[PDB]
């Protein structure tokens, strides 16, 4: 039935202090049965990052895309785009499929390398753009990933603290959610370095 | 002069004439001469068929359009075959849509503006033959002249195409007598054979040479030819 | 959501909270309802966010080109047109609920559109599911002639009606008052009512806590 | 009716030459020069600025080498509005081969496409064709290395060494003499700015009339890089290959 | 080659001769007219000449009703310039229909002006021969004339005046303000300024008129209207006791 | 230079356009037509040419009606001259479906006017051929126009084109004259008749066949209806006796 | 909804209740259904707000273009404009229209435009869904040529009732009268009609 | 009727000259002076009001045109041209950007983008080149200040400072003299008053001449309050009155 709910997925971003974090499991199943535990579902162009849950099919072609349109951009504006700007571009992308949008929940994470300040956004399937301050989530336990992060989470945490609360948030939440799980993976982001790691997770 | 506006239709010359028209209309004056006469009864076309070699065809030069109307040709006959086949659509039109018999005034006026549309327009050439209509409906016996300037004319009789002024004279001559000849063919035939034979020079009319066709009254559109004719030679 | 729109003696304000949701669940804490079609001319939005935006944008981008064509102030009976017309030719499938107002050389004013591209023309009014629980107050508080504090006092406490009385509606209060003689002035967060209360405990994690299974540096450098 | 104005810019000439295509190269020839040099380690991009002055700014200034890729770049001679024109469809080209296939796209494959575009307006549309002519620099895991041409008449092909625009007949001839198959980038970059030196309608050959392009593999990497000089750039390589 | 003087290409001079003869078609007529800006009216007079007997003199006009407030005099043949006020009609209701209200003097002038430009670019179309001269009294910008051209070209007047002797009405009205030293005629009826406009008109053509020399169109806050040959004849005994 | 007459929308140094002036040729050398407007109505009035004794009589009428109130007549082109009528009828027809009230006389002639405006803007298009006579009565009484192969056309008082268009001019003029007060439907038709006996003499050559037509409110109740029969062969004794 | 339109001796004149609902909610209690497309011709809409808006919005841009090429146009055709579009698009329409207007020649003349797309001249009319409940009222109370006064009252009872009955109308009664004077407003309040 | 020019009206001549494109900047030469000037704070750009006629309000006709927020231009040449490219100008940074990105396009992209506008009508099917020529001067975040020339070719290119029309090769002269990188915006907008100067023959005062600048953002221009981030156009049109009250130290 719903096409969100046929893969599976989530993926998670944070902010912290001068760095920003965003997260996702590995599964990629067909309704009850797992496929694949290599699926990952963060993407980057630049110094911008973007994690997508949803119908796979469109997870792949989106990043497909935003891959094309951000290489355009850099041909042209002579410069990497940055985070508030892709989030734009994200937005207008979704919306032109209006009555035909593709089932993906995109996730914006990176830090404004003129302004150095972090940025993180979620999007509806159309486009509706939320810009938090604090935490985004998305996919099939986006719930749990709220109950997580409304409690976890706490204002200006350094990378090594950002990262156990993100992988908290996101681990304990999976473990919940049938469709959810078998591996997950969580990039730290800083103005100077980007770090990335596996998590040791269930693997039902 | 001239030269300079006669390289299309959509230029008119000093002096208000249009010569892509003038050189299409000469194109009839350079083919086969036919004849067209009616009384009251009936409506008559009879036109002289040329051939090539003597191992060749005559070209026909009547086509039937429906069962109470048809035409005579001079000039080009590809043109010819589509003017009368759109003529045989508006005569099917007017019987399918409203069950009508297609008026022979009617079927003037649409040939007409089939016709003035290849003449106002960049890109189209006009038609270069010339079409004589007779046909019997509600008003009775009719016969047109069309011209590829678009002109379509009633007369009683008329001839179109080489020395048919010989034959419009003769008519022009015989009318009182022949516009009579009413509840008798073979005499309104035999009226439009003589006027015909005015505008012969080389040759005279032979039985696979002449080509003659008959509507009236009680008479659906028919053609005549070969030992069909005979009887009028 | 929540958005009203009030008349005062010499402008125009309007209201909304700032809750998003889907479902039952609350999307955006804080997002603004209030949309910009032209420095003067701002539009409440209720109804689909995205939709909300879109078209509250495309509108505006158009009002805008309109402007420097003309040379002349934007006026909000075009904005109410060109939106009530693209509403309308979109058989109300674009989800779009708008109480549109502002100043203009011919005064000010106040007006709202319905998704089907139906638009009403008043001196108050209420949109979005705390619709009800605003009017009442509006009915209730209402009066000709209203100072710009009061029109602001009034507007406020419907959207408030709003936050407190529907479950779609929730957290802050937005407003923006169109004055004929000023710039308009856009008051984010003019209320925050809802501030939640100091967590009972810290969760922070000792470090070390996450078990993880492989590590590496990404080249985020050409 | 129109057919009077009609210039019929896509026909044969009595000896089986197509006007407007030899028209266009007429124009090309009167371009800045255009010079693209390829060694065993690298291709070189160098054009001569034509017009030029105190006020032009030239950072902010392009006119010649235009990036299409990250591993091919292109040296025009002609027209640049219409250079852009087909530039811009290029990259879009690029990045579609990317999309479906997820590899770059082959050299050859991008040059063919472009080609084609222009062979087109010679052949139907009624169109003027694009007073340009490109020299392409690019790189794949397939043929390496490779210098390609292609002009208005919409036919390409492949060069150790080649020049575009003006003076091409000198500059070939200035390069045909000193290119050696075993040279080196460094190597390449000398013999073109020397080509250049000695082609140039100038008084001297200042770095404020030049743009320079190189694509070499970053021995230090493993991967190929593209490198557009900036004016400072060029001064410096214009004093040590010494012509100060 | 010499086919730059038959469509709008350009010359190697940089010039459009085909632009240029439009401009000559425009006085075909051999018609003048001037307007003119009241303190709060605006006012055109055109010169009417139907020499022919035969004609229905009442429906012989140079003059339009574009909309309740928008009045267009043209200077050129008649038939572009019905032509040109279908179209600006078409233009006005378009324009309120979708912004909301009424089109401005001004803006329709510029529409015109750049669907005139385009003729001046595109080969198939051919320039209008016609100069046109909106005039209202703009909600927000008061008693207003703007005049097109056959090169898309226009721009706003204090007063102005074309045709034949375009030259003469021309200076005539810049010296009264070279004198006044304001921008419109200090007058609070446009009968009066309608008087001031066809007295001047005398002036600088040095000719005399009968009721059925003139046309006159006045424009005033929300609607523009012509007179009537009486209401001119009365405007013209008025001049009359006054000399 | 020169043949700025070559194309149709070419506009000439003076200002003019030479291709609608070579159609007003073709228009006066046609046939002469009439039109006089009574005080509630309009008479139609036209030479036919007796081209041959072979011409049916009566049955190649010229006059054509447009809705069931409008008249029309023309000189010139006579093709030409069926095709305006074509689109008139269309227009009329158009305008009834939308409004509901029969197109005004004044409506009708500005769509008519637009329309041949229309073909001298183009050089893919031919100016019309013709001058045409037309008008009826309305809402507001009775309307006279005549348009030109140059789209230009007015409101007349009596009006004339063709090869006798000078003999009917003076005529018309005339009759203004003498009838300051007006003229009847009945009366227009027998003066028109005569109008068009004098004016034959430009062309006495060839023998000639009357055709008139009228729209009057008390006559024919507003519609356009043929003049036939008796009160046709009165109007032509009428003029066959003052011809003498 | 509840819209009438009675032509009288000096013309003609249109009434209205001022109710516009959505299920039960009452969206607007002041709501004016008395639409201008032209100088002395308006109409009643009932039925879908947006569309008789957009049907109305469309008819007032065809007679103002319609004005200014042929001048003023006549009640009948602006019925016509009416009618066209509610016929040609009835399949996406729900527009119950009233079309009143007053000219020199003719007085005041009624046309009404139900569903279907059909147009009806009458004497007066009645329509949306409190006019069920005041038809045998109305019958029993038209005269031909009434005084202004006698339409004015005529009017106000009517609807009183519809307003009354039906739940869909309410509010104030807003009537427009049309005569050669001019065009005039007015507005009567609950306290008013309803003890009537 | 239907547009049969669907062939291109310039094409190449055997000396490999585009004619019509000569022409058009023929007809460029032929107009009215105007340039401009790029300080280290800001931009100008000038021209000369050269009113038609004693009776028209050369107020109601700019020759100087706002873009964007923060890109203005000016030209020489034919003024209807220059017009309705303006309209697509305006158009196409919205059209093309503003509506993807949900930000105005830098200088050089709008530039870009007029530009290709211009090499259309050089190659399409029944049209002539514009007969005009652009400066366009703006600012962008990444890219600071700029200033471009666009010519009927569709060719562009940025100056420090240019000028273009009647006295061009004369004001360019005079501005290559004055001309340094460390001027201020005021500077700059002196040296444009005394440039366009010799190109003026008769009248030089604020309302003869016509010159805007690109500088500091202008909260005080905005119309609104509320959004930090919206700080005001960089874009602004001098006064009759500020541009006499400059002459007075000139
Ligand atoms: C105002 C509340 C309402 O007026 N109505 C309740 C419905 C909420 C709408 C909006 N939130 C969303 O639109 C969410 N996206 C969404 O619903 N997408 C549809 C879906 O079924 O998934 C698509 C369009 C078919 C999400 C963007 C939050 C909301 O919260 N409305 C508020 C106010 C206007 C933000
Ligand atoms: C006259 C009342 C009626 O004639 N008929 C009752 C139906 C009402 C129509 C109109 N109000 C609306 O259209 C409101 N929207 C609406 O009803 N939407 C539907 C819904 O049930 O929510 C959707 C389309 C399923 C709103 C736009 C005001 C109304 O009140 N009609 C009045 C009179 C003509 C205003």
């Amino acid at each position: 039935s719903d096409p969100s709910s046929i893969n599976g997925g989530i993926v998670v971003a944070m902010t912290g202090k001068d760095c920003v974090a965003i997260a996702c499991d590995l599964r990629l199943g067909s309704q009850s049965l797992g496929v694949s535990n290599k699926f990952e579902k963060i993407f980057h162009y630049g110094h911008v990052f973007l994690g997508i849950t949803g119908l796979a099919t469109d997870v792949t072609t989106l990043n497909e895309m935003f891959r094309y349109k951000t290489n355009l951009y850099k041909l042209k504006e002579e410069r990497a785009i940055e985070p508030e700007t892709f989030t734009q571009l994200v937005s207008s992308s979704l919306y032109e499929r209006r009555f035909g949008p593709y089932f993906v929940g995109p996730v914006v994470a990176g830090i404004n390398s003129k302004s150095g300040k972090p940025f993180i956004a979620g999007f509806d399937l159309i486009g509706c753009i939320d810009e938090a301050k604090d935490f985004i989530v998305s996919g099939t336990a986006s719930d749990q990933l709220f109950g997580m992060c409304e409690s976890l989470y706490e204002p200006n945490l350094e990378p090594e603290d950002l990262f156990e609360t993100i992988s908290q948030a996101l681990l304990n939440a999976a473990d919940r959610d049938a469709l959810s799980g078998w591996g997950a993976v969580v990039y730290i982001i800083k103005k100077d370095e980007v770090v990335k790691r596996y998590l040791k997770m269930r693997q039902d | 002069f001239r030269n300079n506006y006669d390289g299309d239709t959509v230029t008119f010359s000093p002096t208000g004439r249009l010569f892509q028209v003038e050189y299409a209309l000469e194109a009839i004056k350079q083919g086969s001469v036919t004849v067209g006469l009616r009384s009251n009864t009936h409506a008559v076309l009879v036109a002289l068929k040329r051939n090539a070699d003597e191992l060749s065809s005559y070209q026909k030069k009547i086509i039937k359009c429906d069962e109470h109307m048809g035409l005579s040709l001079a000039g080009l006959a590809p043109d010819a075959r589509v003017l009368s086949n759109y003529l045989r659509q508006q005569c099917n039109y007017s019987s399918l849509v409203f069950n009508r018999k297609l008026a022979v005034e009617r079927a003037g006026h649409l040939l007409c503006d089939k016709a003035q549309k290849n003449t106002q327009s960049y890109g189209g050439r006009p038609y270069g033959v010339g079409l004589l209509i007779i046909g019997y409906d509600k008003s009775g016996a009719h016969l047109l002249e069309f011209q590829p300037s678009g002109n379509v004319t009633e007369l009683y009789g008329t001839a179109i195409g080489a020395r048919s002024q010989g034959a419009k004279t003769y008519l022009e001559r015989t009318l009182d007598t022949f516009i009579k000849i009413d509840g008798n063919p073979d005499e309104l035939i035999k009226a439009g054979v003589e006027a015909i034979s005015q505008s012969l020079r080389d040759e005279s009319l032979t039985v696979d040479n002449l080509s003659i066709a008959i509507v009236g009254k009680d008479t659906p559109f028919t053609i005549y030819d070969g030992e069909a004719v005979a009887k009028y030679i | 959501t929540t958005i009203v729109g009030v008349k005062f003696n010499n402008g125009v304000v309007i209201a909304a909270d700032t809750r998003s949701t889907q479902g039952p669940i609350v999307a955006d804490k804080n997002c603004a309802k209030l949309h910009r079609i032209s420095p003067k001319i701002w539009c409440a939005g209720a109804g689909t966010a995205a939709d909300t935006e879109a078209v509250t944008q495309l509108i505006g981008s158009n009002i805008e080109l309109h402007s420097l064509y003309t040379s002349r102030e934007p006026r909000v009976v075009s904005a109410l047109q060109m939106l009530k017309q693209h509403l309308f030719k979109y058989q109300g499938h674009i989800g779009a609920y708008l109480i549109v107002a502002g100043v203009d050389p011919t005064g000010s004013h106040l007006f709202s559109i319905h998704a089907h591209g139906s638009t009403d023309v008043g001196y108050y009014l209420s949109l979005g599911s705390g619709s009800l629980a605003a009017m009442a107050v509006l009915e209730s508080h209402w009066k000709q002639d209203l100072t710009k504090e009061e029109a602001i006092k009034l507007a406020s406490d419907a959207i408030q009606a709003g936050i407190w009385n529907d479950l779609g509606s929730g957290s802050n209060v937005d407003v923006c008052v169109m004055e004929i003689g000023k710039d308009a002035e856009y008051l984010r967060n003019y209320l925050t009512p809802n501030v939640r209360e100091e967590k009972q405990k810290s969760y922070k994690f000792p470090r070390g806590t996450t078990a993880v299974l492989k590590e590496s540096i990404v080249n985020i450098c050409d | 009716g129109s057919r009077r104005y009609d210039s019929r810019t896509t026909i044969f000439s009595p000896e089986g030459r197509l006007y407007q295509v030899e028209y266009a190269l007429e124009s090309i020839s009167h371009a800045g020069t255009a010079i693209g040099i390829m060694a065993s380690d690298g291709i070189v991009l160098a054009a001569e600025r034509k017009v030029t002055s105190t006020l032009l700014e030239q950072d902010t200034s392009t006119e010649k080498l235009y990036k299409l890729n990250d591993k091919i770049a292109v040296a025009v001679a002609g027209l640049t509005a219409d250079a852009e024109i087909l530039i811009n469809t290029a990259r879009i080209h690029a990045q579609n081969y990317l999309k479906t296939y997820n590899e770059d796209i082959p050299v050859e494959i991008l040059v063919r496409r472009l080609s084609d575009i222009k062979q087109g307006y010679t052949q139907h549309g009624g169109l003027r064709p694009f007073g340009v002519s490109f020299i392409y620099a690019g790189y794949d895991d397939r043929y390496g290395y490779q210098l390609y041409t292609s002009n208005p008449s919409g036919n390409y092909t492949g060069w150790k060494a080649i020049s575009v625009g003006a003076n091409t007949s000198a500059a070939q001839t200035l390069l045909q003499m000193d290119y050696k198959d075993d040279m080196k980038v460094d190597d390449a970059i000398e013999l073109a700015l020397k080509t250049l030196s000695k082609t140039t309608d100038s008084s001297a050959l200042t770095y404020d009339r030049l743009e320079f392009a190189t694509i070499r593999k970053g021995a230090n990497d493993g991967e190929v890089y593209q490198k557009i000089f900036k004016p400072q750039e060029i001064k410096d390589i214009l004093v040590k290959t010494g012509i100060t | 080659a010499g086919y730059d003087r038959h469509i709008t290409i350009f010359s190697p001079e940089g010039r459009l001769y085909q632009v240029e003869y439009a401009f000559k078609a425009t006085n075909q007529t051999n018609i003048n007219s001037l307007a003119v800006r009241g303190k709060d009216c605006t006012v055109v007079i055109s010169q009417k000449k139907v020499p022919d007997k035969l004609l229905d003199p009442t429906t012989v006009s140079y003059i339009f009703c574009i909309s309740r407030t928008i009045g267009m005099v043209v200077n050129g043949p008649i038939p572009d310039a019905r032509n040109a006020a279908l179209r600006a009609k078409a233009e006005a209701a378009e324009f309120r229909y979708k912004y909301g209200y009424d089109m401005p003097c001004d803006v329709l002038a510029k529409r015109m002006a750049n669907l005139s430009q385009i003729y001046t670019q595109r080969a198939y179309m051919r320039p209008l021969g016609v100069i046109l001269t909106f005039v209202s009294v703009d909600e927000e910008l008061g008693p207003s004339i703007y005049k097109t051209d056959p090169a898309g070209y226009y721009v706003g007047y204090k007063a102005t005046a074309t045709g034949p002797k375009q030259q003469e009405i021309t200076t005539n009205l810049e010296n009264h303000f070279k004198k006044s030293k304001i921008d419109h005629i200090n007058e609070e009826s446009w009968e009066k300024v309608v008087e001031f406009a066809i007295t001047h008109m005398i002036d600088a053509l040095g000719t005399e008129f009968s009721k059925n020399d003139l046309e006159v169109g006045v424009a005033t806050k929300d609607k523009f209207f012509t007179l009537s040959a009486e209401n001119i004849e009365e405007r013209l005994v008025a001049i009359a006791e006054q000399d | 230079g020169t043949g700025y007459d070559l194309s149709n929308s070419v506009f000439s140094p003076d200002g003019r356009n030479f291709q609608v002036e070579y159609a007003v040729k073709a228009v006066e050398n046609g046939t002469t037509s009439i039109g006089i407007k009574c005080n509630d109505g309009v008479v139609f009035a036209v030479e036919k040419l007796i081209t041959s004794k072979l011409l049916v009589p009566q049955k190649n009428v010229k006059i054509q009606v447009v809705d069931r109130h409008i008249g029309c007549v023309y000189s010139g082109l006579i093709p030409d001259g069926r095709h305006l009528v074509n689109r008139g009828r269309e227009e009329a027809a158009s305008f009834k479906k939308l409004y509901k009230t029969p197109i005004p006389i004044p409506a009708f002639a500005d769509r008519l006017g637009q329309y041949v405006q229309a073909h001298t803007l183009y050089n893919s298009v031919r100016p019309f051929g013709v001058s045409t006579i037309f008008g009826g009565v309305d809402k507001n009484g009775a309307h006279l126009y005549m348009l030109e192969p140059s789209g230009s056309y007015w409101g007349y008082k009596g009006a004339a084109t063709g090869k006798g268009r000078q003999s009917a001019k003076a005529e018309l003029e005339k009759l203004v004259d003498h009838h300051p007060e007006g003229l009847s439907a009945r009366e227009a038709v027998k003066q028109a008749a005569k109008i068009i006996y004098l004016a034959h003499e430009d062309n006495k050559e060839k023998d000639f066949e009357l055709e008139i037509s009228w729209c009057s409110l008390s006559e024919t109740n507003g519609l356009h209806k043929f003049v036939k029969g008796d009160l046709l062969q009165e109007a032509i004794d009428f003029a066959q006796k003052e011809i003498n | 909804t509840s819209i009438m339109a009675v032509t009288f001796k000096d013309g003609v004149i249109l009434g209205a209740d001022s109710r516009t609902t959505t299920g039960a909610y009452i969206a607007n209690r002041v709501t004016d259904k008395l639409t201008r497309v032209h100088d002395k011709i308006w109409c009643c809409r009932s039925g879908s707000a947006a569309d008789t808006q957009a049907i109305a919005d469309i008819v007032q841009y065809h007679l103002e273009l319609y004005t200014s090429q042929y001048g003023t146009p006549s009640t009948e055709t602006a019925a016509s404009v009416f009618k066209e579009l509610c016929y040609e698009n009835k399949d996406n329409l729900t527009a119950g229209i009233i079309v009143a207007g007053y000219d020199d020649k003719n007085k005041g003349e009624v046309y009404t435009i139900p569903l279907g797309g059909s147009v009806h001249k009458l004497p007066y009319a009645i329509a949306g869904s409190g006019s069920t409940f005041i038809y045998g009222y109305c019958d029993k109370n038209f005269r031909e040529n009434m005084s202004k006064e006698e339409t004015v009252d005529f009017i106000k009872h009517s609807l009183s009732q519809a307003i009354k009955w039906d739940g869909s109308s309410g509010g104030v009664i807003r009537m427009v009268v049309l005569t050669a004077a001019g065009v005039e407003r007015l507005i009567f309040y609950p306290d008013e009609y309803e003890q009537l | 009727m239907t547009d049969r020019y669907s062939f291109s009206l310039t094409t190449f001549s055997p000396s490999g000259k585009l004619g019509q494109i000569d022409y058009a900047l023929t007809a460029v030469k032929q107009g009215v002076t105007s340039l401009g000037i790029k300080a280290t704070n800001g931009v100008v750009i000038a021209t000369e009001k050269k009113s038609s006629s004693p009776l028209a309000m050369s107020e109601t006709l700019s020759k100087v045109s706002l873009l964007t927020p923060d890109i203005g231009a000016v030209y020489s040449g034919m003024g209807p041209d220059y017009r309705v490219l303006v309209d697509k100008s305006r158009k196409v940074a919205h059209t093309s950007y503003k509506r993807i990105y949900g930000e105005y396009p830098p200088t050089k992209l709008l530039v870009s983008e007029v530009a290709k506008i211009m090499q259309e009508a050089t190659q399409s099917g029944g049209v002539r080149p514009f007969g005009v020529s652009l400066l366009i001067a703006g600012h962008d975040e990444f890219n600071g200040f700029s200033l471009y020339q666009v010519d009927p070719s569709g060719s562009y290119f940025p100056w420090k400072a240019t000028a273009i029309g009647k006295g061009s090769v004369a004001a360019k002269t005079f501005l290559e003299k004055r001309w340094n990188d460390e001027l201020e915006l005021e500077d700059a907008i002196h040296i444009a008053l005394l440039t366009l100067k010799e190109s003026v023959e008769g009248e030089f005062n604020g309302d003869t001449i016509e010159l805007a600048i690109i500088g500091d953002e202008n909260p005080d221009l905005l119309g609104y309050t509320g959004i930090p981030t919206d700080k005001g156009p960089r874009f602004r049109k001098l006064t009759s009155q500020e541009i006499n009250d400059r002459l007075e130290a000139l």
